[PDB]
RNA sequence: AUUGACAGAUUGAUAGCUCUUUCUCGAUUCCGUGGGUGGUGGUGCAUGGCCGUUCUUAGUUGGUGGAGCGAUUUGUCUGGUUAAUUCCGAUAACGAACGAGACUCUGGCAUGCUAACUAGUUACGCGACCCCCGAGCGGUCGGCGUCCCCCAACUUCUUAGAGGGACAAGUGGCGUUCAGCCACCCGAGAUUGAGCAAUAACAGGUCUGUGAUGCCCUUAGAUGUCCGGGGCUGCACGCGCGCUACACUGACUGGCUCAGCGUGUGCCUACCCUACGCCGGCAGGCGCGGGUAACCCGUUGAACCCCAUUCGUGAUGGGGAUCGGGGAUUGCAAUUAUUCCCCAUGAACGAGGAAUUCCCAGUAAGUGCGGGUCAUAAGCUUGCGUUGAUUAAGUCCCUGCCCUUUGUAC
């Protein structure tokens, strides 16, 4: 709930599509790899993801210039209540093992 | 608005950085590593580089 | 008796006499005034020079062929005093190599061979081995 | 005016000849491959000094105890 | 330039030796090695000398740079 | 798409790629029992194998975090899906690792077991679990605010030569 | 199918990559055609030369840092199926194999 | 709620930054507080890590015994020996550990092996071409360029694997006839050169390499950030590494003629190496080609050196600073001269006080060429080879270090 919806709410589904979602740390990516449905650059994302963690709905990892995010269930949750969306749904944890 | 970032950022030490620290100040360019040289010698062995002599 | 088998100065020598006493060469209106390279401080005081590198660059040609004008500059290389930074190689000049080549072209001493540069041609290979032999025939010493 | 050789050498060295009398033998290069059967060496170099102190230690033996 | 004859120098001197060898006659070969090595051994063996390595904090190998003080 | 760069360019590169992941799987799994990664690429797949002592912790829930972890190594390192796994395999003999340990010991000293008695008991541990020797050196602000370092040891060492390259593990 | 393979290891240590064109050879003679042996290229060192320090002060020295690169490479005159069923055995190491089709 | 805006004034600015006026995402906001976050801000005397230095030497440690009330000590030593606390040997010590050495890379030996169209080819065959190419009446030779594939023949040169190879092994001296040292044979003669490298330190350096980091500071009128502009290049002056010199063993001008280590585009954010052909005196310009490379650049046709030139001991054509005029490229931009070429200009300097640096074999020194940075690019450095010495082979005078005993009011 902040700044230009679409790109926004484009986030939110791509971060619940897959689990996880990297960036790169650098501000002045005007498309981000990925995505890039729209500008929707690197930043949008990464301060977006940066709210997620800091109401505890991401967590974190930083690695080289770079970040990546793992998604809490606490998380999960939040984004299939904004997103208005189904209590079957599939994230991305489902995958057959054997 | 537009020139936030409106410098050209196409070739010099204000450009290139590493890949790692990303500070601006002895870029190991050669082979395309683009590490800090501390960064070099921090990384090299796993990278593969390897002092024999 | 082929030219490898001689003195190579002296040959180079009685080529560019040939190539004076023959006089189809064409040599450029510059001549007098240009230096004949960034090295060089001064230009040739062998005023009938063109005829001395025609020479030389046609003896190499018999030597090693298919040298174009990249190859010449890079053969009539050198010293480059920068002065009071240090020194370092210059290529020779582009045109005056240039140059001769296209007059040993309309000669047909050389010719542009297949896989670029030029290399000297039969009619060519002819007039060096020639001298050689005038050479040979100069005296025992 | 420079080689001695090393504890590791003149230990090994005397064991062996302890140990394979009979095998060793005054020749160097037979008892510098004896010396390469009969121990288990890591090096070429190190193998090849054990075997000259061998025979260093052959012509003493030869010459009282 | 020079290191180029120094090696022909050798080469041929050596070549002959080898001729004389294989062909020839090894009482010969003897006679022959002989009367190059008298004169001189570098006409057969090899010189191992090699240009030696630089290491840095120095323009050449066993030369260092100059040291400052005061 | 068909660039194919320099051999001198390419085993630089992928040595980057294989220290740049350890990286980001040291940060990620240390607490999580690391204690390395082995990659092979093979045809039309580039099977990537973890090293662990808890390995049941990096797999996750009924398999969950090697997912996360395979989806951003994908996302990351620009893999086409379906190119890669990551296979958690169980250390044999955890102690004769250093990283293991050295993780182990970091592990305690944050929990707020003395310097001391930590140390000593990680380098008993791996004592026990029959290394040739050991070295374990803490260093930093012991007691106070002023440096110092602890270095507890035991056994069999070394330091000078090339064996070492081969012979310790250091971390 | 008979078209005139090429084979390519390359690796960054040599007695991994050594086993696997001998393992190559080897397999080469069992379904038995022809091979000329694996050609050494010169091996090229990749050399680094860093200040040791971080920061400019103490003396002054460096790490001499390598990488030597290895190329071997083998001919081969069969069809597709013998190569696969070859290259298919012989990894686990850091080689990198690239197998050519023909002539260049 | 109160994010984002063509005018036109203002502005440096085509900053909606501001004032006048538009109209807008539509749930962003603004204000508190908690609280963050960043920072090439402060602190290396708060720390990690990493270096460097002690300290390039032979040094260092506990167990168990013996000696001391103990701090401690012995082991770790009179002697000989060694580069070596390396060995021989003596012995209240015994048996161990690190270092040292072994080790790794390197260099030099392999007409022995395995090997090759991304090496050579290699000598052949000359299958030739090829034109008189030459000698020569003509045959037979000499010379390469190459044109060659593969159903020639290999591996001397090439590359690089796996083995070998020297160990003071051999002979003679000297030595408790031990450890070793000297010499000489054969043949590299233990000695090619690096790399790694102990214990305990230093309040050495680094917080400007790090998304290593404590504390502190700041935190919207910013010490965050970005854009413009300047500056880090400023010049009575003092010092440190450096280059170029002072000429004739030289300078120029032609000519002849030999290297080795590398590197290279199709990239992590926009571009490489360049042959050949034309255009230009030149710097360069414009066309086409090859090269992710033993494939193309590239027989890398380097310099010094060699060979003829002139000059003639004159600050001379040694020297090439200083500055004027023009021209090329790199760039978004080059003015405080980015580099480059051209003409012109033509300073000090005639080998350097006291002081001091570095170095013993393919070394110093000369000489060029690679890598690093690098849009533009080396007077630096990090590598490479090419040319190639004098002098030592010793000693503690100085400067230091390592052990012993000694003295110490430190
Ligand atoms: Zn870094």
């Amino acid at each position: 709930m902040l700044m230009p919806k679409k790109n926004r709410i484009a986030i939110y589904e791509l971060l619940f599509k897959e689990g996880v979602m990297v960036a790169k740390k650098d501000v002045h990516m005007p498309k981000h790899p990925e995505l890039a449905d729209k500008n929707v650059p690197n930043l949008h994302v990464m301060k977006a993801m940066q709210s997620l963690k800091s109401r505890g709905y991401v967590k974190e990892q930083f690695a080289w210039r770079h970040f990546y995010w793992y998604l809490t269930n606490e998380g999960i949750q939040y984004l299939r209540d904004y997103l208005h969306l189904p209590p079957e749904i599939v994230p991305a944890t489902l995958r057959r093992s054997r | 608005q537009q020139l936030y970032w409106s410098h050209p950022r196409k070739f010099g030490q204000g450009s290139r950085s590493c890949r790692v620290c990303s500070n601006r100040h002895g870029l190991i360019r050669k082979y395309g590593l683009n590490m800090c040289r501390q960064c070099f010698r921090q990384y090299a062995k796993d990278i593969g580089f390897i002092k024999l002599d | 008796v082929t030219v490898k088998d001689v003195n190579q100065q002296e040959f180079v020598r009685a080529l560019a006499a040939f190539l004076k006493k023959s006089g189809k060469l064409k040599v450029p209106e510059w001549v007098d005034t240009v230096k004949l390279a960034k090295h060089k401080e001064l230009a040739p005081y062998d005023e009938n020079w063109f005829y001395t590198r025609a020479a030389s660059t046609a003896r190499h040609l018999y030597l090693r062929g298919g040298a174009g004008v990249g190859s010449m500059t890079k053969i009539y290389g050198g010293r480059q005093r920068n002065g009071v930074m240090p020194s370092h190689f210059s290529r020779g000049s582009k045109s005056v190599a240039r140059r001769v080549l296209q007059a040993l072209e309309g000669l047909k001493m050389v010719e542009k061979d297949q896989d670029g540069g030029r290399k000297l041609t039969p009619q060519g290979q002819r007039d060096l081995d020639r001298i050689a032999g005038q050479v040979a025939a100069a005296k025992k010493k | 005016m420079g080689r001695v050789r090393t504890k590791t050498v003149k230990k090994a060295a005397r064991v062996i000849i302890e140990k394979y009398y009979t095998r060793l033998g005054n020749d160097f290069h037979t008892n510098k491959r004896v010396c390469e059967e009969i121990a288990i060496i890591p090096s070429k170099k190190l193998r090849n000094k054990i075997a000259g102190y061998v025979t260093h230690l052959m012509k003493r033996i030869q010459r009282g105890p | 330039h020079v290191a180029q004859i120094y090696a022909i120098r050798q080469s041929i001197s050596k070549a002959l030796v080898a001729y004389y060898q294989k062909y020839v006659d090894e009482a010969s070969k003897k006679e022959i090695k002989d009367i190059l090595i008298q004169y001189d051994r570098t006409l057969l063996v090899a010189d191992p000398r090699r240009c030696e390595s630089k290491k840095f904090g120095g323009p050449g190998a066993r030369a260092r740079y100059q040291k400052s003080y005061r | 798409m068909a660039v194919q760069i320099s051999k001198k360019r390419k085993f630089v590169a992928d040595g980057i790629f294989k220290a740049e992941l350890n990286e980001f799987l040291t940060r990620e799994l240390a607490e999580d029992g690391y204690s390395g990664v082995e990659v092979r690429v093979t045809p039309t797949r580039t099977e990537i194998i973890i090293l662990a002592t808890r390995t049941q912790n990096v797999l996750g829930e009924k398999g969950r975090r090697i997912r996360e972890l395979t989806a951003v190594v994908q996302k990351r390192f620009g893999f086409p899906e379906g190119s890669v796994e990551l296979y958690a395999e169980k250390v044999a003999t955890r102690g004769l690792c250093a990283i293991a340990q050295a993780e182990s010991l970091r592990y305690k000293l944050l929990g707020g077991l003395a310097v001391r008695r930590a140390c000593y008991g990680v380098l008993r541990f791996i004592m026990e679990s029959g290394a040739k020797g050991c070295e374990v050196v803490v260093s930093g602000k012991l007691r106070g605010q002023r440096a110092k370092s602890m270095k507890f040891v035991d056994g069999l060492m070394i330091h000078s030569g090339d064996p070492v390259n081969y012979y310790v593990d250091t971390a | 199918a008979i078209h005139r393979i090429r084979i390519t290891l390359t690796s960054r240590n040599v007695k991994s990559l050594e086993k696997v064109c001998a393992d190559l050879i080897r397999g080469a003679k069992e379904k038995n055609l022809k091979v000329k042996g694996p050609v050494r290229m010169p091996t090229k060192t990749l050399r680094i030369t860093t200040r040791k320090t971080p920061c400019g002060e103490g003396s002054k020295t460096w790490d001499r840092f390598q990488m030597r690169i290895h190329k071997r490479l083998i001919d081969l005159h069969s069809p597709s199926e013998i190569v696969k069923q070859i290259t298919s055995i012989s990894i686990e190491p850091g080689v990198e194999v690239e197998v050519t089709i023909a002539d260049a």
